[PDB]
Order: structure tokens, then sequence, then C-alpha cells
């Protein structure tokens, strides 16, 4: 959806529409894997920020396995309640772009 | 300037400077170098006009730029009554009576002298002159005294000028004369002691520069002499093609110890040069800088925190964590690469190198002309060397680069930290000194023998601990807390043997200083006794009255204290012995305290570096109304001397007594 | 003839000047005036294409010129620095001239002069003599530095002038002025070339 292209059921199908789309692939280049895969979910600009610095993470080849939050008392905001129960969607959609950007200037 | 006005005052004529060849011609005008102003003269003639103050507020780090602090701290000797008598004694200075050589200054400058001091605050007039053949006798107008050696300090001047000035007849003009002419004479005795001569020399050689430059320029000034010379055999330019921006951050860290005393005395072990050490191990530099990576958020740190060791291994590359720049991230990791010599590396290299070296041609010289000049060149380079870590941060300068200054504190306050803590170390059973834990390298893994047990030289078996210790930038205090004798001492030996020696990776070292005693840490580093008695035990004699000489201004009033010197040689003398005398210093100081406290609240000096009060609770002069500060001072003099005593019972008991 | 430097200075008129104030072995002192000249770091592409031609240039040879600009990187991918290559050439002229992309800025007209001249100044050196004109009693003038201060000998010893002084003045208010007090004493020791410490007061 967010990159304007066709479905893609699986993983190297997106690959080759990314890189046959010069312009999609000209307009990944320049971003991050963080700031794509939370545009990708619309999570406002910052607050996302307090939620992401008040957790420990788990990551092997540059790649999420495990995390965990600590400090409970930004959960009683509701804007971010709302992004932390909509979490494990943004994990896994991060090391799919994660992969994708890694095969694709590969 | 005096000079000059008056006679364009009076006269209307000019002091008037040709040049060498008779071309141009200048007027006498001072002019300023503010930067803490420094006058200096406009004049084109091949002079060099000096002025000692200017010189001794830049090169000396002293409490009182005043003539009298300097001239009586300067000159001094140790000297023996021959004879008392009625309000006149008799006094001899000479060889071994104290130190070589001091006695014969002492001669020099007693020879236009008129008031000495008798071994502290006792000023005297001077009845009778005689140079010695080696030494001095003098005659004194002091009263009679207990003692028979005496310490002999040269000047305080305690004369009246103004009403000298009231009553001016001929004998006060011929005393004067005789003040002023011995004034102008100290101001060659000082640049004599100085050796100012010598050192506007190997200036010129190291700095390069005129000889009439290397005392009116700071430290950004001179060191592009010695910085060129090195990028022309490097084959090399720097060029910042950018405008620099600041983000202020840490001068540093003040270190504060908590004990002073009965700690049974620290030690003293001294770093060589830490910051150009340093940026030598790191191999910091403006253009050895691979890069700095930073991180706004979690999940991008250990991102990059894994990849930049897949990356940038050791040992060919050095990484650190820095305070962040913009206060708005959280990373600021930053890379070196330890392949190639830096420019600042090989600058510190080549002075640390020719110091060590005119360290020793000093030891080998014979002649008195020589033991000047090599003096001097190793005063130069020291000087150069510690000069260039704070110009790193300087904005301005020419050794600019921020991520290096960060890197610098940074390092070397690991370094500090990882000294103190493997320092704790109960020695025993033929050689313990576990140190703190570990002799790991922090960094890296430099596979050297980690071993926290260790057998040292081993003297005989021992049963003595050290405690954990305070240490400093510069220096490390380890107080020992088994307290031999004087013997101890044999124990900081072996020590530096191994410390500085085996717990330590590249050319970080030993030095093994020494100040004995139970100090007194009223304050930072500055603040103290100074009780110093070096590593020569044998016989010993200290140096016994003061290393913070707070002890200077007063700019408040002046009648019910006095007893703070009192106080302070109580606290002192009470601690000859280390083990009993803790609670036996609380109980009788703050007894004695409130006994004069309240004797004197019912019934001279105040110097340590108008609003009124009623006294009704069980511009600015004093009156009758006497009871207001006695109140303030006395629970003063035990709040700030608390890093002595742990007896933190009777102290709020105290305050506790004195609050009703 | 041999000399030891004892001061270097300037002169800031329409004209530029380096003086030398020198003691000889006997005590004799001796002043020498060079010309001061601005000093440029140029590239070798700027040193042909420039006019007018200089008034003198000569090669430093072959040197790495490196940017050093400090920036904060993001992702990982680090670059590397501008180290160009190629050959300097050290610009001499009389006057003031601006010029474009020249390097080596930081530095004073006056190491220039000792770094690239062989001068040390402590040096003793026995100047050659030929190259020395008479301006006047004690006042000669060099234009090759380079041959004149070739030479250099072991340091020996020398005599020095001084003076040391001090003034008192009248007063009775806090502190005082020259428009209301006198000069009542002044003192002076004057230690002479002879080496004849002599005291007096005024």
């Amino acid at each position: 959806n967010k990159l304007d292209i066709n479905e893609c059921a699986t993983v190297d199908e997106l690959v080759d529409e990314i890189n046959k789309s010069g312009t999609v692939k000209r307009k990944i280049k320049n971003q991050s894997v963080f700031d794509l895969s939370r545009e990708c979910l619309g999570y406002p600009e910052a607050d996302f920020i307090t939620l992401v610095n008040n957790m420990r993470f788990k990551i092997e080849n540059c790649k999420v396995v495990n995390f965990n939050i600590e400090n409970t008392n930004c959960l009683n905001n509701p804007s971010i309640e709302t992004i932390y129960g909509n979490f494990n969607q943004f994990v896994s959609i991060f090391n799919t772009v994660t992969d994708v950007k890694k095969r694709l200037f590969e | 300037r005096y000079i000059t006005n008056r006679l364009e005052l009076l006269t209307g004529e000019k002091i008037i400077f040709r040049s060498p060849d008779k071309k141009e011609a200048v007027h006498l005008c001072i002019y300023e170098r503010n930067q803490n102003t420094t006058f200096h003269v406009n004049n084109n003639n091949g002079t060099i006009f000096f002025d000692l103050y200017s010189f001794i507020q830049k090169s000396e780090k002293l409490d009182s730029y005043k003539l009298d602090s300097i001239s009586k701290n300067a000159f001094s000797c140790m000297g023996k009554v021959l004879n008392r008598g009625v309000r006149e004694m008799t006094f001899i200075g000479d060889d071994t009576t104290d130190a070589k050589g001091k006695a014969d200054t002492f001669a020099k400058v007693l020879t236009t002298g008129n008031y000495v001091t008798v071994d502290e605050d006792i000023i005297c007039k001077v009845i009778r002159k005689d140079i010695l053949e080696n030494g001095f006798k003098v005659v004194l107008s002091c009263p009679t005294l207990p003692n028979d050696i005496y310490k002999l300090s040269f000047g305080k001047d305690d004369i009246d000028l103004a009403q000298m000035y009231k009553d001016y007849n001929l004998n006060i003009a011929l005393d004067m004369a005789r003040y002023c002419i011995h004034d102008a004479c100290l101001c060659q005795y000082l640049w004599e002691y100085y050796g100012v001569e010598t050192k506007t020399d190997a200036g010129a050689a190291t700095y390069v520069l005129p000889q009439s430059m290397v005392f009116e320029y700071r430290a950004s000034t001179i060191i592009k002499g010695p910085l060129l010379k090195l990028l022309l055999e490097t084959k090399t330019i720097l060029v910042r093609s950018e405008t620099k921006q600041k983000f202020p951050y840490e001068g540093g860290k003040v270190f504060a110890p908590k004990q002073k005393m009965f700690s049974n005395n620290v030690l003293i072990f001294d770093y060589n040069s830490l910051y150009p050490n340093v940026c030598i191990f790191g191999n910091l530099s403006p253009e050895t800088l691979v890069g700095v990576v930073v991180s706004t958020n979690r999940l991008e740190e250990e991102i990059n925190n894994q990849l930049l060791l897949q990356k940038y291994p050791p040992p060919r590359y050095i990484t650190v964590h820095c305070e962040p720049r913009l206060p708005n991230l959280i990373s600021e990791i930053a890379i070196f690469d330890r392949s190639i010599e830096g420019t600042i590396p090989r600058l510190l290299r080549t002075f640390l190198a020719e110091r060590a070296r005119y360290k020793k041609m000093l030891k080998q010289a014979t002649s008195s002309t020589e033991k000047a000049i090599y003096d001097s060149m190793q005063y130069t380079y020291k000087i150069v060397a510690n000069s260039v870590y704070g110009l790193m941060g300087f904005r301005n300068s020419a050794l600019y680069s921020y991520a290096s200054a960060k890197s610098c504190t940074s390092i070397g306050r690991r370094m500090i930290l990882y000294l103190e803590s493997v320092l704790n170390g109960a020695e025993l059973s033929n050689g313990m000194l576990r140190f703190a834990n570990t002799l790991s390298n922090p960094f890296y893994m430099d596979d050297r023998d980690i071993n926290p047990i260790v057998k040292t030289s081993l003297p005989i078996d021992y049963r003595f601990r050290f405690r954990s210790v305070y240490g400093d930038t510069d220096s490390v205090f380890t107080e020992i807390d088994s307290q031999d004798v004087d013997k101890s001492i044999e124990i900081a030996k072996e020590l530096e043997r191994l410390i500085n020696s085996r717990v330590l990776f590249n050319n970080f070292k030993i030095e093994f200083e020494a100040v004995y005693k139970n100090l007194i840490m009223q304050s930072k580093k500055k603040y103290t006794t100074m009780k110093y008695s070096a590593s020569s035990n044998s016989k010993s004699v200290p140096e016994r009255i003061n290393k913070g000489t707070s002890e200077t201004r007063r700019d408040v009033s002046k009648f019910h204290k006095n007893m703070i010197k009192t106080y302070k040689t109580r606290l002192s003398e009470m601690l000859s012995e280390g083990r009993m005398n803790s609670n036996q210093v609380c109980i009788d100081i703050l007894r004695s305290l409130e006994t004069d406290l309240r004797s004197e609240f019912d019934s001279e000096l105040f110097m340590l570096s108008a609003y009124i009060c009623p006294a009704n609770v069980p511009s600015f002069k004093l009156g009758s109304n006497q009871r207001i500060f006695y109140e303030v001072y006395f629970k003063r003099l035990t709040s700030e001397i608390v890093n002595l005593l742990d007896n933190k019972v009777l102290c709020i008991s105290f305050f506790q007594r004195m609050f009703g | 003839m041999d000399v030891r430097c004892i001061n270097w200075f300037e002169s800031h008129g329409e004209n530029r000047f380096l003086y030398l104030k020198s003691r000889c072995r006997n005590g004799e002192t001796v002043f020498i005036r060079f010309p001061h000249y601005f000093y440029y770091v140029v590239t070798d592409e700027i040193y042909q294409s420039l006019s007018p031609p200089p008034f003198n240039a000569r090669p430093m040879g072959k040197m790495r010129t490196i940017d050093i600009d400090e920036t904060i990187s993001y992702n990982l991918d680090i670059k590397d620095r501008k180290c160009s290559v190629a050959d300097m050439w050290l610009i001499e002229e009389p006057k003031k001239r601006s010029i474009q992309n020249a390097t080596m800025d930081e530095f004073f007209n006056i190491s220039w002069f000792y770094i690239s001249n062989g001068i040390s100044p402590d040096g003793c050196y026995s100047l050659d003599e030929q190259y020395l004109t008479k301006i006047n009693n004690g006042c000669y003038h060099c234009d090759d530095p380079r041959n004149c201060f070739a030479k250099e000998i072991p340091r020996f010893d020398i005599p020095r002038s001084y003076l040391f002084l001090d003034i008192e003045c009248h007063f009775d208010k806090k502190f005082p002025s020259v428009f209301i007090n006198p000069i009542s004493h002044t003192s002076y020791c004057y230690i002479d070339l002879s080496g004849k410490r002599l005291l007096f007061t005024l």
C-alpha cells in the first residue's frame, strides 16, 4: 500500500516489484528501516520515541528477535497504549523491510 | 605612567624612542592587551620592558600577588639564636642549619633589608647586620622567645605611610629613601630567583618567536611554531572548510575526599602527564577520526552497536562513548584509526621525548651556567606539553577538534576509575594485593596476565591492608590503614614497583610522591595542611605550616575570631597518635568551643577564603552588640572540617546542643 | 664576526623591517636590518596561473592536503575524507595581496621567516661578512639571510645591562593622583655593561 505498487503475496515478488520500479527503489534508498516501518503504520511522529526509549531489545543480524518494556507509566497515556497494543505488527514489518532493503541494495 | 604624565604636566616634554637607523621616533604611551588585562610599553629601540607583576600572575598560581607575600615565601631561611636579651635577639644563618644555599640568598637580600618576620607573624626591625663568609648575623628588635631554631621570612614591612606624609621632616625622608631603594633591589632579587633571563631564551628556541613575545601571548599563539615545523616534515596540511559550531560542555569533575587524619598517613602516587599520554595511546587527532555515529532512540543503538564491532574491530580501531552533543539523541560513539601517526600524537611524542632528555643532561652538568640552561629547557617543554589538552577544546585554536577533546576526559576518566577501583588490595600471606577485583584492560582484551593474586618482593610477611582511595586527575591518595611508623614507605616503593608497572597497559606510568601525616582536607586539593615528608625519611623534617593559604583575605568583620588558628592547631596536634584521639578530637573541640561561646555570649583575625541581626536567641562595623556572630562562625568551624573525622554522632549532637 | 642574538623586533611604519640586536665577543653591540615580507602557500596551478608574477617563490615539495571537518554520521556508512596530494609553492611578496584558495594561513609572517630561513632566535652565528652593508654606526643591512646566517658556533658568554626602578608619591586620601601629588622619592639599581652595580635615590 505505502509504496504505490501491486499486491505481492511473497517477499521476493516484492523485491522484484521494487527493483523494476526505479522510483520506488530510489525512494527507499534514502530512508531508514525504522522511519519507514513506522510511517507504514502511521504513528504520529514522536510519542513513539517515548515508547521505544522505555524498552530493552534483542537483535541479531540487525533484526529484532525479542523485546520487553520495563517502565509501565507511559501506558497510562491514551495515545501511548494504542501504539503499544499494536506493536507486534510493527516488529514483523520491521524485520521484513530490513530483509528487502538488504537484498535490494545487495 | 606617573613619571611620564607628571613630566608632560610640568614641563611639556616627552620621552622619545628612536629606531636603530634613526628613521623613526615614538613617544611613550602605555597600551593594553585585554585577554584580566595586561599593560605593555610601546618602545621600538630594542629594549625589553619587563614587569614582574604580570609574569608571576601568569606563571605562578599563588593566592596573593602582593609583593609582600611573594618576597615572604620566596626568600626564607632557618636561623639560630646565639644570645637572647631584652627586647632584641641575635640570629645566625649558615650551612647545615638549613638547606644549602638559601642562607646565601637571605644574606644577599639582607644587604638592604629593614624588617624581618620571626618564624611567623612577629615583625621586627633589624638592629645589626653582618655578612658572614657563608651566611649572616642579624640583630633584631624582637622580644625573647623559648626555642632556639626559627624560620626567618623576609618581609611584611608594617609601616604607616600616610601618617609619615603628614609630619614630613628630614628624618622620615632619610628613612623612606631606605625603603624605596630596598623595594627596587627586591625587584632584582626576584628576577634572579626565577631566572627569567634563561626562560626568555629557552622560550625563544622552542617556541619559535622573538624574545620579546615570549611572555606576552596566550597558549594558542605560541604553539604554532613547533606545529608548523611538524607539518613541514610530514608533508601534511589540514584545512577546515567549514564554519565551526560550539557545543559547550563539562570542563571537568571535581573530586572530593571524605576523610583526612585518622586515615593513618596517605601515600601520594602521582600521574606523569596523563592527558599527553592519553592523546598518544588512543591516537586522537583531527584527522585520525573515522567518524562519529549517533542514535536518537534505542533499537537504533543496538543495531549500530553490534554493527560497529563487526566492522571497525580492535586493536586497529578504538571507539569511545561520549556525552551527547545536541541535547536530544543519546549516542555519540566516536571512532579513531590507530594505524598511522596523527599530528597531535607526533607533537606530543617529540615534546615528552626532549623533556626527558634535558631532564638527564641536567643530572650530568657540573658548571653552574649549564644547570640553568637545561633546567629552563625542561621547564619549557613541560609547559608546552601541558598546554595542549586545553587547547584542543578552544574553539579558535589550531589544534581544535571537538570529538578529540571529548574523547579526552573520557579515556582519562575511565583510566581514573580503573585505577581507583582496583586499589583496595589487602596484602598479606606474603603478597596478596588483589587490588580491586581484576586487572583487566578496558577498551579491549589485551591478553596480559590477569592474576589478582601477585607476589611482591615481600621484605617479610605483613598484615597491612589498604583502604579505598580518593584520587584525582593528577594524583592518587592511597591511605595505608596499617600505619607502620615511617618505614611504611618501603611499602610504597614496591607498590610503585607493580601498580604503575603491572596494573597498567601502555605509556601510563609511575610516580610516587609523598604527603604523609594526617592532613586535614578542608576542601579541594587546594586547601589542606602541608605536612609533606618526602621519600627521604632518614632523619626527617617536614613542611608543617600550610597548603591552603586561603587565610589571606578578610572582606569581613574583625572582632571575635582569631581562634581559627587555635582550633586548627589543636585539631592538628590531637592527631599525633592515630587510633584513640578521634573521639577525643570531637569531644574536646566541641566542648571547648561551646564553653568559649557561652562564656562570652553571656559575658584581629577572621580570614578564611551591612545587614544587622538581633542576638536574643538562647559600611559594616561592630558595636557592643558582639553576641551576633559568636553564634555563626562557631557552628561553621566544625561544619567546614568534616572530611577528617567520622564520629558523625557528637558532630550533629553539638549541632543540636547549640540549637538551643 | 661571531654574534649572539639578544632580541628581534619589528617596525610598523609605512615600511616593514626586522631588527636583530646582538652582542659580539668583546661586548660591542650591533644591529642588523632585514626586510619583512608577507608569505603565502599556493598549489602549483595557482602558482603559474597567477598574475602579476610574485616577488619571490620557491617550491616546498609535494604535500598532502586533508579535510578534517567533523560530520555526524547516522546510518553506519562512514565515508572517507578528501586527502588530495599536490606540489606546493611558498610565495613571498612585499605588499599585502589577497589570493583565493591560499591554504596554510594560520601562521604569522614571523614564523615563516625563521623556518624557511634556517635561523633560530637563540643561535650564536658567525655572520658571513660580505652581505652586510653600512647604514649607520652599528646598523648594517642584509639581503640574503640564508647565506649570511649560514654558519653556527657553540654558545659563548656575554655581558648584559639592566635597570630596576621604583617611585613613591605623596598621598593623603585613598590613593594618589598625578594632578595633586608630587613624587617624593625615586630610586634606581643601575648595572652597567662593565658590570658594576650602582644604587642611588633622589
